């Protein structure tokens, strides 16, 4: 079955402004994207998600760089990023919109779009979707359990998660850093996360992950004109380092291996629950 | 040295699962008892809704006892939006919860009873249990409009008043119960003393015994000043358990200053009745001495009680957004908290609720330490545990 | 003469008002016997013992007749789930005792965010994975309407069970239905029975016309089935 | 018919001595312990000194549980002038008080475990108690200003706050000293409830049993309402030893509402934990229990803390020149009271301490009774007494 859906192309990439990288969870593909919009005038808001001092997610309208900045990095627990779509373009008047979502995300937007039923002047105005790359998310107390319980790392003092090497990661305020193996996170997930056909976000117009990349850089497919315009404005104004996939390690075909993994696994389940009489999207 | 596993544990309320670290001899070195129902989740779909959906809601935690909760919550509320219930009001809600717990008690002794009472007894004891449970069942009925889950605890009181003739027919049949539970007393009481089970196996002296203090607020009601909630906490399994054991486990660890609490009749025997005999016989017998206090207390509020006086607060419920209201009940099974926040709209902000069997979990892990792991359940038993109550 | 309380996501609320029928009690254990109940009975009790673990487990027995199942499924809980599909295994009967195990009830208020199962969120009734052959609505049904369904399965008077075994057909209830098909329907006379068997006041008549207190309405189903202009079977016209 | 005399009693702190008159078979028919310290009279040659230096001299009543003085000093001249310390400052003041007090009863298991940790085992079990009491000193070091001796437990409250960093290494060095804590309490109390030294000799069931009551004024900290020092009186040691023996003793005989009262870690658990069992292996016990309190309420003080709030009050030091203030804490040997009257220039008038061992004391000469003397320094180590503090 098709791995990364359809795309134009794939790239290694990284933020140039050395700033985003030192706030970023990769290489910064989502805030360097969000800032070019607003600094040259592509985008007057910016959807993210922003959390407190316990780690606790809040969908946002972001109209200022600093705003991108601070909810630059991963969250990894459920935020909502859609539920401010229509805010977004209703009081805080936004015309140029840019959207960031995890896979399903992504497809409630392109569902949104295609029958807008309940959202007036909302498509057009929707300039820039990113997606990001994502496996599987958590419900905040889920996470409260793997980071506190297990990584023994209270939230108030976590600086930054990270997913890799079969190992999830807590990085402590203090200097502390602790991993745990990976298959003692799995009884916390969402579990409606077990029918999801999406890795890679294919129906977005710019995709992001850090799998296929080394560490400070991202891979990013392009997909659809939209995006395709936006990033070459980014290239060319010297916004990005780009290195095509070909080139850097473990590449591309680690994205495919897990791509084709998560389309396996969960097709299992699609076809169990259709099997015991629960139902399925279609 | 070997593992023993018994789930499900039987002849109590829910689904919980006994693991024990044990000899070769059979006795337990380890303990380990849990809940693993599934975890509703009640206090957190509560947020949002206003705060008369409360009581309501919170009464199908549980069949056995559902007074109990609609008592704490309304409690909560009342103290975050600072309202004072009527004193008739008060009176019926206290009698209510009674008569909730008069057919709680009868109904464990019924559960308990193919381990304590002989085939030849089995009849006639169930007829007496029956007929003090129906007593019990019809008090709630009267006051709380329903003896499932009673509709008439609101906040602000309670949302009807009986009337004389009924107040005169609930008397007399406090004094039936009166009779009936004088009946079951000289019965079982010489039973739990004996310390041995029905087909002659004698139990141990010291089956039971544990190193935890009380809760216990009332005798017959419940009394927020008597107690410091700040120094409630609630930790997490991995506390109390092993890893692979504590990722099971659907409940949360309550501790008062530091350490796990008993709750429950013995908890209530021994801050009112100076009642200090360790065990799991001990807690069967305050158990059952237990019942004669609840009728006579009563018989006391339905003297003192006026039929025509105002049941429900005309105070609104409003609150400020931030006070963490307290409401605390001893139900049947002991110390039971509901906590509430409600803003000026009258809706609930932050709920959270702390149950009596919640607190009782840790303490008999350890309880069933010592002793022969045949003996775990009957330590379990003792303690009347109701689950789908403790989880939530 | 074999049946069994299997018991799932509920509060036993239902198995109460069962034993709510003090006298009638004895006189149902006596015609038939009780094989499982956790609640009840130590049934059934199957050892297993290896060099290292003694696992002593309690399962639900083959050959039940009729099965009560009282409460929800939880599907994020493995067990929840094998308990259901092993009562439908193993009953020839089985019976959706409460709006819980009937159509979802309290439960369907469910979310999660709650600790110490954060996964658990998804509540359903039975029926959605298990075929279900009779229903009884309300939280809890009354006592006098369980022995009527109790008598009715061992006398066969399936006339009188046709009602229930309809119910068992639709796994969705609400204080809804009252309006959907009954006041849209220009079929409500304004009687006021339903307002009468609601177990949280939630009805209230106005115009003559039932009022639904949404925020005050749990979905047990009781309304509904009371409200003689949906169902009047005409085995009610009998009387003596 | 024969008198045993024990000079000096072995692994604890300070110089005591034992009298007993026993019969021909070797049962201590009746029993002395009585300090021979030379007393230095603290409390004398504070009288015109200013209050500022009280917590600093009573400090050396003790180098174990200097804290314990110091805290008690300030709060007896807070009480005389009125002064009300800031919520920080008594937040940083109680932690400083449990890290003294997780350094001593490790320290106390150390001094015990000849007789009760087998020798292959005295390794391993000394390096956890000096890793515990590392983290002890720790806390005492970073809150006080010093770990023995901490001149930051001021009249006003506490003079210096912590940082942001070193509230999150306190948190964590706490996590740890709570899993020593658990490794430490799973091997004792089996120990402890075998009855039997390390030798193999079997203790007598009723050893240390006496008839005297408790008095706690709180689980971790201190509470001066709690008791009723009008009720407290000093006597004399004639009133409790012979003639002979009396005059040797350099302790006076506290009592509450006319009797002898003992003070303590089981005194504590008494109060508040429901725990009411007699004898010196109860004592033991009780202790090792109270290590699990104390880091649990170090943490949860932890999170409560506001490191940039205020930690010293304003107000002066300044009284009428009559009041007698009363400053209580839970010192790790038990309750220890200090007194004092400040006059309008803020000197001492008048000074007193009635320290914890001081209370144990008496108790243990009647505890020594009915049992053989070879058991009699066993009885005296279950209480740890700490005699320059009893003496001061
Ligand atoms: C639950 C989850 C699982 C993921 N799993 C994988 C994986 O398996 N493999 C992989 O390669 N990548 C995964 N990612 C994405 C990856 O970790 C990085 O977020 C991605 O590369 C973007 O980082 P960046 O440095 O390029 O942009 P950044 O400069 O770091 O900005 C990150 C952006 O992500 C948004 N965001 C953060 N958390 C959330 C959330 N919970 N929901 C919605 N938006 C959010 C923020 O608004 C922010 O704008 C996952 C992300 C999430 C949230
Ligand atoms: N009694 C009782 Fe409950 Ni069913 C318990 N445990 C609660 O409030
Ligand atoms: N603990 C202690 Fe002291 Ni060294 C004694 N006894 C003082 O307050
Ligand atoms: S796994 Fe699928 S459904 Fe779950 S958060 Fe990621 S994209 Fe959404
Ligand atoms: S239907 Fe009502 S009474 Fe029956 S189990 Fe569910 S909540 Fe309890
Ligand atoms: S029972 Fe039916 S007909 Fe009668 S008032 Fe209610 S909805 Fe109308
Ligand atoms: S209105 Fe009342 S009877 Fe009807 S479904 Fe709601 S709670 Fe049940």
């Amino acid at each position: 079955m098709d791995p990364f859906g359809k795309y134009k192309t794939v790239v290694s990439a990284r933020a140039a402004d050395k700033t985003i990288l030192k706030k970023c969870q990769d290489g910064g593909i989502v805030s360097a994207a969000y800032i070019y919009g607003l600094e040259n005038g592509l985008l007057d808001g910016v959807i993210v998600a922003d959390k407190d001092d316990k780690l606790q997610t809040t969908p946002k309208v972001a109209t200022t760089v600093d705003e991108v900045l601070e909810a630059a990095g991963t969250k990894y627990t459920v935020c909502p990023t859609i539920s401010v779509i229509k805010s977004a373009v209703r009081e805080y008047g936004c015309e140029k919109l840019g959207v960031v979502g995890t896979p399903c995300q992504i497809i409630a937007t392109r569902k949104l779009m295609k029958y807008p039923i309940g959202f007036r002047h909302v498509p057009d105005k929707l300039a820039l979707i990113v997606g990001i790359f994502c496996m599987e998310n958590f419900p905040y107390n889920g996470m409260k359990t793997i980071i506190e319980e297990h990584c023994g790392i209270k939230m108030e003092d976590v600086a930054k998660t990270d997913i890799g090497k079969g190992k999830f990661w807590v990085y402590s305020k203090w200097g502390d850093v602790k991993s745990i193996k990976l298959k003692e996170t799995h009884p916390y997930e969402q579990q409606s996360c077990h029918v999801c056909m999406d890795y890679t976000a294919e129906l977005a117009d710019i995709s992001t992950g850090s799998v296929g990349s080394p560490d400070g850089w991202s891979t990013v497919f392009i997909r659809t004109a939209q995006g395709e315009e936006f990033f070459n404005k980014m290239v060319e104004a010297g916004a990005l380092e780009v290195k095509p996939i070909e080139e850097v390690k473990p590449g591309l075909g680690l994205v495919e291996k897990l791509s084709l993994t998560k389309k396996e696994k969960n097709a299992k389940e699609i076809e169990h629950r259709k099997e015991i009489g629960l139902p399925v999207p279609y | 040295g070997k593992i023993v596993e018994i789930h499900p544990t039987t002849r109590h309320e829910g689904h919980t699962k006994l693991v024990l670290k044990v000899d070769d001899e059979g006795i337990v070195e380890k303990g380990a008892y849990l809940s693993v129902t599934p975890v509703r989740g009640f206090e957190k779909f509560l947020v949002g809704k206003p705060a008369e959906f409360a009581p309501i809601a919170v009464s199908r935690f549980c069949g056995i006892c559902p007074v109990a909760h609609a008592t704490s919550a309304v409690e909560a509320i009342e103290d975050a939006c600072d309202i004072t219930p009527p004193k008739d009001g008060l009176l019926l809600r206290e009698l209510c919860g009674i008569g909730n717990k008069m057919h709680s008690h009868p109904l464990h002794q019924f559960l308990i009873s193919p381990d304590y009472v002989p085939k030849d007894d089995s009849n006639e004891f169930i007829k007496r249990v029956q007929a003090m449970r129906r007593i019990g069942q019809y008090i709630v009925d009267a006051v709380g409009g329903e003896a499932i889950h009673s509709p008439n605890i609101k906040v602000g009181g309670m949302a009807k008043q009986i009337t004389e003739s009924t107040k005169a027919k609930m008397y007399y049949k406090c004094k039936e119960y009166e009779k009936l539970a004088k009946e079951q007393l000289e019965y079982l009481i010489p039973i739990f003393e004996s310390r041995t089970l029905n087909d002659g196996t004698e139990l141990p002296e010291k089956l039971g015994y544990h190193d935890f203090g009380y809760i216990a607020t009332h005798p017959t009601y419940g009394d927020r000043t008597k107690i410091d909630q700040d120094k409630v906490v609630e930790y997490t399994p991995f506390d109390v358990y092993d890893k692979d054991v504590a990722i099971q486990s659907s409940t949360t660890v309550p501790t008062y200053n530091g350490r796990l609490m008993e709750v429950g009749p013995r908890a209530r025997f021994s801050k009112f009745f100076d009642f200090k005999e360790k065990g799991a016989m001990a807690l069967h017998i305050a158990r059952a001495y237990e019942i004669s206090v609840l009728v006579k207390r009563a018989m006391e509020i339905l003297d003192e009680l006026n039929v025509n006086g105002k049941t429900m607060s005309d105070e609104p419920i409003v609150g400020d957004g931030e006070k963490l209201g307290l409401g605390v009940h001893e139900a049947a099974r002991g110390h039971n908290t509901h906590q509430a926040v409600i803003d000026k709209d009258g809706n609930i902000v932050y709920y959270n609720a702390i149950v009596a069997t919640t607190w009782n979990i840790p303490v008999i892990s350890k309880a069933v330490e010592g002793t022969h792991y045949k003996f775990a359940e009957h330590i379990v038993r003792a303690y009347d545990p109701c689950i789908s109550c403790a989880t939530h | 003469v074999k049946i069994a309380h299997i018991h799932l996501c509920g509060c036993t609320g239902c198995l109460i008002s069962l034993a709510d029928t003090y006298e009638q009690l004895l006189d149902i254990l006596n015609s038939v016997e009780l094989v499982y109940a956790l609640t009840l009975v130590d049934e059934k009790t199957e050892i297993r013992e290896t060099d290292d673990k003694i696992l002593i487990e309690r399962e639900i027995p083959d050959d039940i007749d009729i099965a009560l199942v009282e409460g929800s499924v939880c599907l994020e809980d493995e067990h929840s789930m094998k308990d259901v599909f092993d009562a439908r295994r193993k009953s020839k009967i089985v019976v959706a005792l409460g709006a819980c195990a009937a159509t979802g009830g309290i439960t369907r208020f469910c979310r999660g965010g709650q600790m110490s199962k954060p996964v658990h969120s998804s509540f359903v009734p039975i029926g959605d994975l298990i075929k279900v052959d009779l229903a009884l609505p309300g939280c809890p049904p009354s006592p006098e309407a369980l022995v009527n369904l109790i008598t009715a399965a061992l006398n066969g008077d399936t006339e009188y069970l046709e009602i229930y075994a309809e119910l068992a057909k639709k796994t969705e209830a609400c204080g809804c239905d009252l309006l959907v098909n009954v006041i849209n329907k220009s079929l409500c006379m304004g009687c006021g029975s339903c307002a009468a068997s609601c177990p949280t006041r939630a009805i209230e008549m106005i115009d003559g016309k039932p009022n639904v207190l949404k925020e005050l309405c749990i979905k047990c189903g009781a309304c509904s089935l009371q409200c003689p202009r949906i169902r009047f079977p005409k085995l009610i016209e009998e009387i003596e």
